[PDB]
RNA sequence: GGCAUCGUUACUUUGAAGAAAUUAGAGUGCUCAAAGCAAGCCAUCGCUCUGGAUACAUUAGCAUGGGAUAACAUCAUAGGAU
RNA sequence: UAGGAUAGGGGCCUACCAUGGUGGUGACGGGUGACGGAGAAUUAGGGUUCGAUUCCGGAGAGGGAGCCUGAGAAACGGCUAC
């Protein structure tokens, strides 16, 4: 459901009804929808038009959704159009350990190591093959990401949606690109 | 360069940037775990288990498919050897050198190599003691070393 | 062995600058190297530079604009207070009109004028002018 | 028992033969009771000093010695003695001409009460007291075993 | 080829790095690959490493496929080679 | 006014305590100066509460803030946290 | 550990017990035409050399030792001995 409290927003109702509805209409996707549905759903319009929706698998159901993320969003195409639905995973970001504070806060799931841990979630069907960081003269560093050339799908027009989503989820400017070779 | 030579060779491996296992790998974690455990039962060792997995069973890198190193997998399963592999092979080489040098007292070049290998053995043993990978009472006794291997 | 990556970075950059190169490659990268380069770029002594992720230690490609005369580290990192900065200025710098000394104070990595502004001290990383 | 000498060992001013009961009488050491005190300075009296049978007049917790002066941390150097250890205090001396530090050390003999179990290389915290011997002027106040402070 | 003043280190030519040492490339990459060797008969799915070190066999007749050498494994003349990739 | 119980240091900032004399330094026309800590003024049965400033003073010690750069052990039999 | 002695802590001394204590981070031993410090000379900075002497602390009254009186001395412009 959601991390704290009992009453979520007014937006999750549409996605919950879509979850309860979309199962009826598939053969394999129908069966494997007994997992915890969502934790939050947030809308965010991108520059110009074609607003986007961001959903949060808790943590553990992320691996099963990689098996359906290829179809689910496509199956979610026959839904509230004007959508760019993207799934991420909610993660703890514990800063706590101070100068003392012998607590270790494992160096795997640190703070802002989640930042690059949500980055490939937004682009799950296309795995990143390269990353560069350019530090501009105004202190306005940008991140350029080379995704795998095997696009073969709608990953081409989601780049600005990914940029807006990352800007509103981590406060970083990211511009995507593709290799010239293949 | 080399610790005990003047060489400057740089030949090594180059792991791919893509940390995820390749798509064509259709082997589950359970099969890899069972294969590693069976190999460790057959007296193999992590370095020579990784190569067997890479060649025969088409597993490019264990840390990718299973998410953890071979030594960690064996230690979690409890099949890990009592002595680290590199120290074991260094001790084996030193034992072979001593066995050969016993009958050739004038071969004053294998004595120098023996000194070098004993120095490497002692350095590695000190490191493994510092990280509690060996008992603090461990000691390399040359006469009884061959019984260990 | 590589005991100070900052010295290797600064020395390679200075050597490339003397030869009139327009780009230089620095390997391996690190956060302190990035902060030193950021200070130098902010004061207008270099231009663009991009960090390349090689998944192991990262490289930096830096664009030179010909404005950098010398840049070099100071080893070991001596500790200087606010009252000693002047003395080091009389040693590492051509004149009081320009030049910069980089300090790693507990408020971050900065130049010596900024350290005097904030009235803080620290260790000396290097210098550039 | 704790009596291993040719004289009976007892805590001073602690009457050991009162007929009236105990275990509820304030100031432990009244009507027959182990006498113990808190040394202050934010130090915790060990349970082995309150519920103990040893007798030590030089112990800071159950003795006649009061801790005042300087508090010094260090590492145990040699503990081959009878209720006394050597504490090694490592520091850095600043050679001014060369603006550089040289490693220095200084051994300090300290008295360790029978409530503290110690080993070579342990991390000890000691506090200055009145002279107890020719060289002993400190009492061990805390012992942390080597290779510790774990948990995350 | 005056010097790197004309080329761009950020975007170097895509073929010159096909020849440099793997460590010395802009981003380190392996020079090997995996191949599914197909025998003359059936059982054509066996997967082998390019720079293999163990003499692999086949379920049918053990059909010795490759010999380990100082570099790429010496595939036999009778065994057909095609490569699998990411 | 609360109320805890805490990785340790180096480094850096701010504070305190810090003998005078000497040194630097403010005032002051000993006729100048080296000096001295005196003096100055309405032309008084006196006044300026006259002044007799201020720094620095390694290192070690005490206390406040900072955590960038460094050193120690702490790091997966859960003997972990709630 | 227990006493003795002291104005008082303490191998300061006695009886018994244990085998410890310091050292290439220089113990131990030797040289000093070595009292220590505040300070002095020269000083771009760093530094080098000096510091018996009037301010602070210590030690001595030809060389050692013992002591009375006294609140305070192992006093010497006090005693006793060599
Ligand atoms: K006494
Ligand atoms: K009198
Ligand atoms: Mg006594
Ligand atoms: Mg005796
Ligand atoms: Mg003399
Ligand atoms: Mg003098
Ligand atoms: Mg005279
Ligand atoms: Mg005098
Ligand atoms: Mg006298
Ligand atoms: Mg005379
Ligand atoms: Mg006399
Ligand atoms: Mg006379
Ligand atoms: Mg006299």
């Amino acid at each position: 459901q959601k991390d704290k409290g009992v009453e979520p927003s007014e937006f999750e109702d549409t996605v919950a009804q879509a979850f309860f509805d979309l199962e009826n209409g598939n053969q394999e996707l129908k069966s494997d929808l007994k997992d915890l549905y969502i934790n939050t759903a947030i809308q965010m319009d991108v520059v110009g038009n074609r607003k986007a929706v961001v959903i949060h698998v808790p943590y553990r159901l992320r691996k099963p959704f990689r098996k359906i993320h290829v179809r689910l969003v496509r199956e979610l195409e026959k839904k509230f159009s004007g959508k760019d639905v993207v799934f991420v995973a909610t993660r703890r970001i514990v800063r706590p350990p101070k100068k003392g504070s012998a607590v270790q806060r494992p160096r795997t799931r640190t703070l802002t190591a989640v930042h690059d841990g949500i980055l490939e979630d937004v682009v799950y069907p296309a795995e990143i093959v390269g990353k560069r960081v350019r530090y501009r003269l105004d202190g306005a560093k940008v991140i350029k990401i080379y995704l795998d050339p095997k696009e073969r799908n709608n990953t081409e027009y989601k780049l600005e949606t990914f940029s807006a989503v990352y800007r509103r989820l981590c406060g970083k400017d990211v511009v995507f690109e593709y290799p010239v070779t293949e | 360069g080399r610790m005990h030579s003047r060489g400057k060779g740089i030949s090594s491996s180059a792991l791919p940037y893509k940390r995820t296992p390749p798509s064509w790998v259709k082997t589950a974690v359970a099969d890899v775990d069972e294969l590693i455990t069976k190999a460790a039962k057959k007296g193999q060792m992590p370095s020579q288990i990784g190569v067997l997995l890479r060649d025969q069973h088409g597993i490019p890198l264990v840390k990718s498919v299973t998410g953890s190193k071979i030594l960690r997998i064996l230690k979690a399963h409890g099949l890990a050897p009592e002595i680290p592999e590199d120290l074991y092979f260094l001790i084996k080489k030193a034992v072979a050198i001593r066995k050969h040098l016993e009958r050739n007292r004038k071969d004053k070049d294998s004595k120098f190599r023996l000194i070098l290998v004993e120095s490497r053995i002692h350095r590695l043993a000190r490191y493994y003691k510092r990280t509690k990978k060996l008992p603090p009472t461990w000691k390399y006794e040359s006469t009884t070393a061959s019984t260990l291997v | 062995v590589r005991v100070s990556v900052l010295n290797d970075a600064l020395k390679s950059m200075y050597n490339a600058e003397k030869r009139g190169k327009r780009q230089v490659m620095i390997r391996p990268s690190s956060k302190v190297i990035i902060k030193f380069l950021i200070v130098m770029q902010k004061h207008g002594y270099i231009g663009e530079f991009e960090y390349v992720d090689d998944h192991r230690s990262g490289k930096i490609v830096v664009e030179l604009n010909g404005r950098l005369n010398k840049c070099g580290v100071i080893s070991p990192r001596f500790d200087v207070g606010v009252k000693e900065i002047e003395g080091w200025t009389a040693r590492l710098l051509p004149s009081r009109q320009f030049g910069y000394i980089v300090l790693t104070t507990s408020a971050g990595i900065m130049d010596h004028e900024e350290a005097r502004r904030k009235n803080v001290g620290g260790k000396v990383l290097g210098f550039f002018y | 028992a704790e009596q291993t000498e040719k004289a009976f060992l007892k805590q001073p001013k602690v009457f050991l033969c009162s007929k009236k009961t105990t275990k509820g009488n304030n100031k432990p050491g009244k009507e027959g009771n182990r006498f113990w005190k808190s040394v202050g300075l934010g130090f915790k009296t060990p349970k082995e000093a309150i519920e103990g049978t040893y007798i030590d007049k030089k112990c800071p917790f159950t003795g006649t010695v009061s801790i005042r002066g300087r508090i010094i941390a260090g590492t145990c150097h040699s503990a081959k003695m009878n209720r006394t250890i050597i504490v090694r205090r490592n520091y850095l001396h600043y050679v001014k001409k060369y603006q550089r530090y040289e490693k220095r050390h200084s051994n300090i003999p300290a008295h360790i009460s029978p409530c503290f179990r110690v080993r070579e290389g342990d991390h000890v915290i000691i506090g200055q007291c009145r002279p107890l011997s020719k060289t002993v002027r400190f009492n061990v106040l805390k012992v942390v075993p080597a290779g510790s402070k774990s948990g995350a | 080829m005056v010097l790197q003043n004309d080329i761009d280190l950020l975007n170097p030519p895509a073929e010159l790095e096909k020849l440099k040492h793997k460590k010395k490339r802009l981003v380190q990459s392996p020079n090997s690959f995996f191949m599914d060797v197909k025998c003359q008969g059936c059982f054509n799915i066996t997967t082998v490493f390019s720079h293999s070190q163990t003499v692999v066999v086949c379920p049918g007749c053990q059909t010795v496929l490759c010999q380990p050498t100082g570099g790429k494994a010496r595939l036999t003349e009778g065994c057909s080679f095609r490569r699998k990739g990411d």
